[PDB]
């Protein structure tokens, strides 16, 4: 069951540790379609 | 005689300095290269010429 | 011999261009592990007769300049590209790339170039029936023509 | 002089006669 | 125009960091104009680099190793038995070099 | 040529010559500082200001992109020499032009480094500058210019900071951040230059914040209030860890 | 060459020339050993031609 | 032309003048070589307001 | 003593959890070694975090502290793991470069930064 | 001038002394530093007067100087005569001159070249008790002169690593490993 | 063959007096620079002729 | 004459606004100055020059 | 490599010239140590050349 919150902090923590981590490629992403919004289109074309 | 240039190494490579297990590593690496010399001086080909004049030099491992 | 070179060089070139079917590749299998057994991983000198040293040493040299250093160098050339990505990546010198991608360039460009001049190494190698290095050369020969249904010097 | 060619092709070896 | 969206309005004077590109020659306050300057010496190196050791040292080879890749050291085909035939030799005469 | 009438060209004569006739060579100032403390100069007349060692406290060998710059030479000289792109003669010697081109700009570089000063002086009178610096040969190059041609830079350098408000000394008196300063004429070895850069890096130590900061700002520093040290401890070509 | 024609010149960096007399003793014999070499390399290529 | 100090000159060569000092630091030298000029203008009694011919 | 006399203070520390260890835990069945080996970790981990600052100190500011950050999530800081999680998220994969020399020139070759 | 003097309160000066250190503490014949202090300014500038600042004492240059006990400091830079010492046999009681510039003609020994090159490094004169060979300084940096101390060692050391020393000596290592491959791949 | 040390005392003596020293640059010291670039290569080629072998051809 | 009327056309509009800093800046400035009203009347006096 | 050999270098270089041209002489090597490359490789073929 384990009933506490706070005794769990590692484990809590390491719960989204992964997920944030994981975002990193989708946050590149997004930075990188702001920084050249054209990017898509011009990949799209060349593609 | 140089052991001295290990603790030296450590401005440019703080790896030593920091972890002797390097520093061991280092040493045995010099020794070993220092044996690979020696043995290719006395056991590589190192072809030279039948010349009366420096035949059992060493300068050739002709023999 | 400058002009028979390069015209061996462009066949060999052609070919590859062209791709080879099942009796080909079986044959430059055969070819490839003969004198890689025979020349390249052989220490030429331990043969018995001088003619037969003297021209495995010119086959095992010439096979280092037409793969062995063209290997390194088309590696030498992909380990550069991957530094300068790296170091453009990073901002900054990184040296992992240049051993780790150097050897991997020169693990994929060896067969490749072993597979377009093992004819040419196969065929250097034919000293003549009256040494062992001649005979084992006939006798691979021997079965390369029986696969492929042709004949070859 | 003693090394003034820098070089030598020992390697080059004596063509080997190939008539039947 | 006095508005224009893209420029920004020059209402100062630009440090030298700003330069696209070094002068070479200088003026002294004095109104001399001095052509030879350390921006000259420093530029002067590569030139005379090129001039006097590495095309010297390399141009002769290069072209030497051209003309085998191309022409086939000028040899004269149409002959019989390579290992009788003579051997065309690569260039040898540095042309580069004052004969 | 003379007798085509041109406005523009009558300002510009008219500039000239008023000009000419109207600023002299003697220019009256009001900039003048006055410390609260007395200078304690060097047995020479002088006191030192800023001390450094640029080239032990900056890259030189493994410096971007001047690394990238020469590591593109071997993918060109193995272009060169396996031609794999089955070019003509003129087209592949094309190839070599870069090896001799890719050199420059840490040639430039590293010329650059030799501008951060090594160490600064004041003379007597509050109004020269000494100025010493040295290069990765070991050439050291020592030169004197007037207070008044300094103009300090923002901290990005795309500016020029104001003189009389300028924030680059943090607040017990050493350097917040590397400042640049444009000398408006600076003589080195005899050859008056324009507009020449130069750079005190944070991490060097600053004697005298006041004087510092009133030479970087132009101020001509009242030395009135004066004492001679006489300690002969610098001998000629000392040696030092800027090497 | 670069040297001289990057900072010997009068504005750059002119030495004050102090030397009065010339002291070399055995310089001469020290830069020979180049031409002697040449004439070594002539004397036997011309030997094993003749 | 940047001048050093006359009152400087002087005490670093005690013997020579004010004069001299001032002239010196007219003449186009950087100030270590005027004060070594006024050095040896003063030990050897140079006269430095003499056009050279 | 005498060796911890001689001994560097950056790793007397070192030297004096072996001593003791060799003194009293050696013959102590109760005495895990495992706790000795994580506390010489910890040391090892602050000479790590040190030996890689004064390795990038010149070269990237940004994995310096991303190192220093590794460090603190290894040490088990609060919120260590978070703020190690966030940075690795926002990290560009082309870092950009922020060594850029005063006087070196930056209007040409700012492209390449 | 507002800002500056603002800032005054809080700035803070440092010692001007660098790796040089103190010349007066490893120089016999450097005087300690004394502060003189200036007089008050002439209110009339004659044109021909004289300076009034306080006389500052003159020690004029030795002819020679004595053994230090290894603490000896050359006066000036002196030239690096060579990077590895003399083992001359010196004789019991003979005065010798231990050359100090570094330019001496005569060896180890001074010729009088100090008195014709500019610099203020003495020729060392000493004398030994005990006939023998002694190890004589060449490159004139010895804390022991006109014994050799291993400094020489050093001397190299930095050459070495000073950028350009680092380079020239490396690029004479290249240009011997250029004859020794050239040995190497004779036979091709 | 041994004529040709001497000249090449007198280049290298030549080559040595042009550093460590306040060059004036003039048609006359061009005119020098021009003569040794000259000297150089006809020595040299005088060299090459006392070529036995070569001198025949 | 194309060529000088471009390049004086741009020392004019650079005598008011601080020159390009990047590729981005010297483009906009470019096309400023091409669209600008005295560079095409400099350019059809000077093709007729 | 010359005046390193001698425990005189000020005798080494008056007794030779009374010039000092060592700067220059100690920085030629580096750029001979590889300006000789082509050349060399050239000659070698060349040789190859003249023995076959
Ligand atoms: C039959 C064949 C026909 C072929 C086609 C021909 C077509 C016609 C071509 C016509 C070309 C016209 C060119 C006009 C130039 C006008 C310059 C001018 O007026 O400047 C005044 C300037 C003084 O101005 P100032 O106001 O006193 O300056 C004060 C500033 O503080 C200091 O200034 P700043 O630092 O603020 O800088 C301001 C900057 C403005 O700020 C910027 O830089 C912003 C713009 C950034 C982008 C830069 C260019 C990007 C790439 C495109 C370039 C296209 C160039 C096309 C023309 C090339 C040929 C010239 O503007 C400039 O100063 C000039 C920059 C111009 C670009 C230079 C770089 C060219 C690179 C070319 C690369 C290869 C391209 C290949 C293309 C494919 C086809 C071949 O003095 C000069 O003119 C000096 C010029 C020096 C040039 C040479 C430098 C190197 C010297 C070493 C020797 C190398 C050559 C050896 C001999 C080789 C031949 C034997
Ligand atoms: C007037 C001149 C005009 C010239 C033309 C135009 C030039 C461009 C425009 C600029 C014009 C002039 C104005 C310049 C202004 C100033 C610009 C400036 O300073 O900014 C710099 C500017 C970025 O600065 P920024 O504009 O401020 O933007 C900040 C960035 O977003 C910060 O970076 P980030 O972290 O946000 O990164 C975002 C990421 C967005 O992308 C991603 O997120 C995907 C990344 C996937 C990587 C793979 C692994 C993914 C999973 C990893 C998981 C973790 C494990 C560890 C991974 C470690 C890292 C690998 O970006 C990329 O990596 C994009 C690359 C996409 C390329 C296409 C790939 C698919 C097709 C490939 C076809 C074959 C190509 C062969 C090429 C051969 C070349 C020899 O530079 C770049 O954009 C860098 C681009 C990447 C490096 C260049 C080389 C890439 C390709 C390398 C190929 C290597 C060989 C592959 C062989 C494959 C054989 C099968
Ligand atoms: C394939 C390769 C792979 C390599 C991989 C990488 C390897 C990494 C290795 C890393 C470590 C490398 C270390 C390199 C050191 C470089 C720096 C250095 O040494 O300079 C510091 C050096 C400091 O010197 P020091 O250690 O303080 O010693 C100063 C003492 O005054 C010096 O005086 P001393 O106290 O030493 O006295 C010497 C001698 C003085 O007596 C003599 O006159 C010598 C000859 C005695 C008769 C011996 C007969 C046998 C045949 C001798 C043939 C030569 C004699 C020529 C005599 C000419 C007289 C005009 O003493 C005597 O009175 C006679 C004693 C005889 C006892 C017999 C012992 C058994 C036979 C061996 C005898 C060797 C004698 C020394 C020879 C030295 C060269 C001439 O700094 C300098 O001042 C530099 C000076 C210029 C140096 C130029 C040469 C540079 C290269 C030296 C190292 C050679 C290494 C070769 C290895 C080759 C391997 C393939
Ligand atoms: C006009 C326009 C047209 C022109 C057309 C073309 C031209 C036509 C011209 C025709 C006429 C030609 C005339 C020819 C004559 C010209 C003469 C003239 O003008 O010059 C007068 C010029 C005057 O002399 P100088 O050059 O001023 O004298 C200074 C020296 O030459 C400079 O040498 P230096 O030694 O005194 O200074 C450098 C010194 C600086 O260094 C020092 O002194 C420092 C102390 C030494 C030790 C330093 C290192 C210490 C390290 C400590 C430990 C560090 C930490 C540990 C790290 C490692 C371990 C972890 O370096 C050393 O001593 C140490 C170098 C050691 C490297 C060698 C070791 C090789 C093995 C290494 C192996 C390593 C890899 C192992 C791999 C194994 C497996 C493969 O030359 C002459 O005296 C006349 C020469 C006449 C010909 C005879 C040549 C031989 C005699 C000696 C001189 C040779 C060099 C100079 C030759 C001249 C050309 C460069
Ligand atoms: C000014 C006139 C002059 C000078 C100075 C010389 C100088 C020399 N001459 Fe010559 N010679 C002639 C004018 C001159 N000669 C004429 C007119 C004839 C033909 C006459 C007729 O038949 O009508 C002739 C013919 C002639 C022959 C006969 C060729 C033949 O008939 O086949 C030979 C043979 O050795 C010779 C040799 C030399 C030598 C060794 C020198 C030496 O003095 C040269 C020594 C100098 C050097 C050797 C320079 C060293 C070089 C360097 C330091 C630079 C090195 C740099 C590089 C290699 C890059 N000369
Ligand atoms: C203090 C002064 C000292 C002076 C010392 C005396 C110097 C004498 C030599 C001077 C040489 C000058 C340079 C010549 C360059 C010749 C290049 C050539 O054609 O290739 C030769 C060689 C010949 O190659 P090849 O393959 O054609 O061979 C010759 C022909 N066959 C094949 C039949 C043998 O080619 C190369 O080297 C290829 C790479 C060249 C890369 C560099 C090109 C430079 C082009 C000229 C400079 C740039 C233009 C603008 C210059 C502006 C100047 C202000
Ligand atoms: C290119 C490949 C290398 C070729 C090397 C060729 C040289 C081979 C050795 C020659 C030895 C004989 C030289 C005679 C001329 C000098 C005589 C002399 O002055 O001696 C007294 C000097 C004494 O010098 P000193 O400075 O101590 O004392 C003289 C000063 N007074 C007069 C005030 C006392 O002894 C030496 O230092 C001998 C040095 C011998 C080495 C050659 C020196 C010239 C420079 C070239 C160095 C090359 C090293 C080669 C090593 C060996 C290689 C196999
Ligand atoms: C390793 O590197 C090296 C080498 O290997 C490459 C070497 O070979 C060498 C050896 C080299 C040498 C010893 C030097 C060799 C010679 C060199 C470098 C110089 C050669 C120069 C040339 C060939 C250029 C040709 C010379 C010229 C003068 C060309 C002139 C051209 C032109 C267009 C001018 C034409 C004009 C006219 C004819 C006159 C018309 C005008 C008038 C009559 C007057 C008009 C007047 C009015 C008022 C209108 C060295 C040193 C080296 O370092
Ligand atoms: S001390 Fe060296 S010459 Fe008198
Ligand atoms: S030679 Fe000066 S200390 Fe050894």
């Amino acid at each position: 069951h384990l009933t506490p919150k706070v005794l769990n902090k590692a484990q809590e923590a390491e719960k989204l540790a992964s997920q944030i981590q994981a975002q990193r490629f989708s946050n590149r992403l997004v930075a990188f379609s702001s920084q050249y919004p054209r990017a898509k289109l011009f990949f799209a074309g060349i593609g | 005689c140089c052991n001295n240039y290990f603790h030296y190494f450590e401005r440019y490579f703080p790896r030593l300095r920091y972890q002797p297990f390097t520093k061991f590593l280092a040493q045995a690496a010099t020794v070993y290269f220092f044996f690979k010399i020696g043995d290719y001086y006395f056991t590589s080909r190192r072809y030279g010429s039948n010349d009366a004049r420096m035949n059992g030099l060493m300068y050739s491992n002709t023999y | 011999s400058c002009t028979t070179r390069r015209f061996i060089d462009e066949k060999e070139k052609l070919e590859y261009s062209r791709g080879y079917n099942q009796q080909e590749l079986e044959a430059s299998k055969l070819r490839k592990d003969f004198v890689k057994k025979y020349i390249v991983d052989f220490d030429t000198t331990l043969y018995k007769t001088q003619v037969e040293r003297d021209w495995a040493y010119i086959a095992k040299r010439e096979y280092r300049y037409e793969v062995q250093l063209k290997s390194i160098g088309y590696g030498g050339a992909l380990a550069n590209a991957v530094l300068l990505w790296r170091i453009y990546a990073n901002k900054k010198m990184v040296f992992w790339p240049i051993p780790i991608v150097g050897a991997l360039g020169y693990l994929y460009f060896q067969p490749v170039f072993f597979q377009k001049s093992n004819k040419r190494f196969f065929d250097m190698c034919n000293v003549g029936e009256e040494y062992y290095l001649g005979r084992e050369r006939n006798k691979i020969l021997r079965e390369c023509n029986k696969i492929l249904n042709v004949e070859d010097f | 002089a003693l090394f003034f060619m820098a070089n030598t092709a020992i390697s080059v070896p004596s063509v080997l006669d190939t008539s039947p | 125009p006095n508005n224009i969206k893209g420029l920004i309005p020059k209402t100062c004077r630009l440090p030298a960091t700003r330069n696209w590109y070094r002068r070479t020659s200088s003026f002294e306050r004095n109104g001399f104009f001095n052509i030879h300057t350390p921006v000259l010496n420093t530029k002067m190196i590569p030139w005379l680099l090129f001039i006097v050791l590495t095309w010297g040292w390399s141009s002769f080879q290069i072209g030497g190793y051209n003309y085998e890749r191309f022409d086939d050291n000028g040899e004269r085909r149409n002959t019989l038995y390579w290992k009788l035939s003579p051997v065309e030799f690569p260039q040898s005469k540095l042309w580069n070099r004052p004969s | 040529l003379n007798h085509v009438q041109n406005m523009l060209e009558e300002n510009l004569k008219y500039d000239a010559q008023k000009y000419n006739d109207e600023v002299a060579v003697i220019q009256k100032t009001s900039r003048i500082y006055k410390p609260t403390y007395t200078i304690e100069f060097n047995r020479e007349g002088e006191v030192l200001v800023y001390s450094a060692d640029p080239i032990k406290n900056s890259v030189v060998y493994f410096k971007y992109p001047y690394v990238l710059y020469e590591a593109a030479i071997p993918l060109f000289i193995w272009a060169w020499i396996y031609n794999p792109l089955e070019l003509s003669k003129n087209a592949v010697n094309s190839l070599l032009i870069y090896p001799n081109i890719a050199w420059i700009p840490r040639m430039w570089y590293w010329r650059s480094l030799q501008y951060k000063i090594q160490k600064m002086y004041l003379l007597r009178g509050g109004k020269v500058a000494k100025i010493e610096t040295q290069s990765l040969a070991g050439d050291r190059f020592t030169s004197w210019v007037e207070t008044y041609q300094f103009h300090p830079l923002t901290q990005d350098q795309k500016n020029f900071d104001n003189q009389d408000n300028a924030e680059f000394l943090e607040d017990e008196g050493q350097l917040k951040y590397e400042l640049g300063v444009q000398l408006d004429n600076l003589q080195e070895m005899g050859t008056t230059s324009q507009d020449i850069v130069i750079n005190f890096m944070k991490e060097g130590t600053v004697h005298h914040p006041e004087l510092f900061e009133a030479i970087v700002k132009g101020y001509n520093i009242d030395t009135s209030d004066y004492v001679i040290n006489t300690a002969n401890n610098l001998r000629a070509r000392e040696g030092n860890h800027n090497h | 060459i670069l040297k001289v024609a990057r900072f010997r010149v009068l504005k750059m960096r002119p030495k004050i020339s102090t030397s009065y007399r010339p002291h070399g003793k055995w310089g001469d014999f020290l830069a020979c050993i180049i031409p002697l070499i040449w004439c070594i390399n002539i004397l036997t290529n011309s030997n094993l031609i003749l | 032309y940047c001048q050093m100090d006359p009152e400087e000159i002087m005490r670093r060569v005690p013997g020579i003048t004010r004069k001299e000092a001032e002239f010196i630091t007219k003449l186009g030298l950087s100030p270590q070589e005027q004060v070594d000029f006024a050095y040896i203008a003063y030990n050897i009694g140079l006269d430095i307001f003499y056009f050279t011919n | 003593n005498v060796i911890r006399a001689q001994i560097p203070d950056e790793d007397r520390a070192e030297f004096e959890i072996l001593k003791k260890y060799y003194v009293t835990g050696q013959h102590d069945s109760l005495v895990d070694p495992q706790d000795v080996l994580l506390q010489l970790d910890r040391i090892q981990v602050l000479k790590n975090l040190k030996m890689i600052e004064l390795n990038e100190e010149a070269y990237d500011p940004e994995l310096v502290r991303l190192e220093k950050l590794k460090a603190r999530v290894l040490l088990e800081e609060e919120g260590a793991l978070l703020e190690y999680a966030h940075f690795i998220s926002k990290r560009p994969y082309n870092k950009p470069y922020e060594k850029w020399g005063v006087s070196e020139e930056h209007v040409k070759q700012q492209i390449l930064g | 001038m507002s800002a500056i003097l603002k800032r005054a309160a809080k700035y803070k000066r440092v010692s001007s002394i660098l790796c040089e250190g103190e010349a007066h503490l490893r120089d016999p014949f450097t005087p300690p530093p004394v502060i003189l202090k200036p007089p008050a300014p002439r209110k009339d500038k004659k044109p021909d007067d004289i300076t009034d600042f306080p006389a500052q004492k003159l020690i004029p240059l030795p002819e020679s100087i004595p053994y230090q006990e290894g603490k000896y400091r050359p006066a000036s830079i002196p030239m690096v005569a060579g990077f590895f010492p003399y083992n001359c046999y010196l004789q019991q009681g003979k005065v010798y001159s231990w050359c100090s510039c570094g330019i001496s003609q005569s060896g180890p020994w001074c010729d009088g070249l100090c008195n014709s090159v500019v610099t203020r490094c003495r020729p060392v004169v000493f004398n030994v008790s005990q006939s023998g060979y002694y190890k004589i300084c060449n490159c004139k940096f010895s804390a022991n002169a006109p014994f050799c101390n291993n400094t020489h060692r050093k001397m190299v050391r930095y050459h070495h690593q000073t950028h350009r020393g680092f380079y020239e000596i490396w690029g004479a290592a290249l240009f011997v490993l250029g004859w020794v491959y050239m040995g190497f791949n004779y036979y091709t | 063959i041994m004529i040709s040390m001497p000249a090449t005392i007198k280049v290298v003596n030549w080559t040595l007096s042009l550093v460590n020293g306040a060059l004036k640059i003039d048609l006359p010291f061009l005119f020098s620079m021009s003569f040794l670039l000259l000297f150089l290569v006809a020595g040299f080629t005088g060299m090459w002729l006392s070529h036995v072998s070569l001198n025949v051809s | 004459e194309n060529i000088t009327a471009l390049v004086e056309n741009c020392k004019l509009l650079a005598t008011k606004y601080e020159k390009p800093q990047n590729l981005r800046q010297a483009a906009t400035f470019m096309k400023e100055v091409f669209k600008l009203e005295n560079y095409r009347k400099a350019v059809w006096n000077r093709s007729q020059y | 490599m010359g005046s390193v050999w001698f425990r005189n270098r000020y005798w080494w270089y008056r007794s030779l010239y009374d010039d000092y041209v060592a700067r220059e002489a100690k920085l030629a090597f580096g750029i001979a140590a590889f300006i000789w490359l082509p050349h060399y490789y050239w000659g070698i073929h060349l040789n190859r050349a003249f023995e076959v």
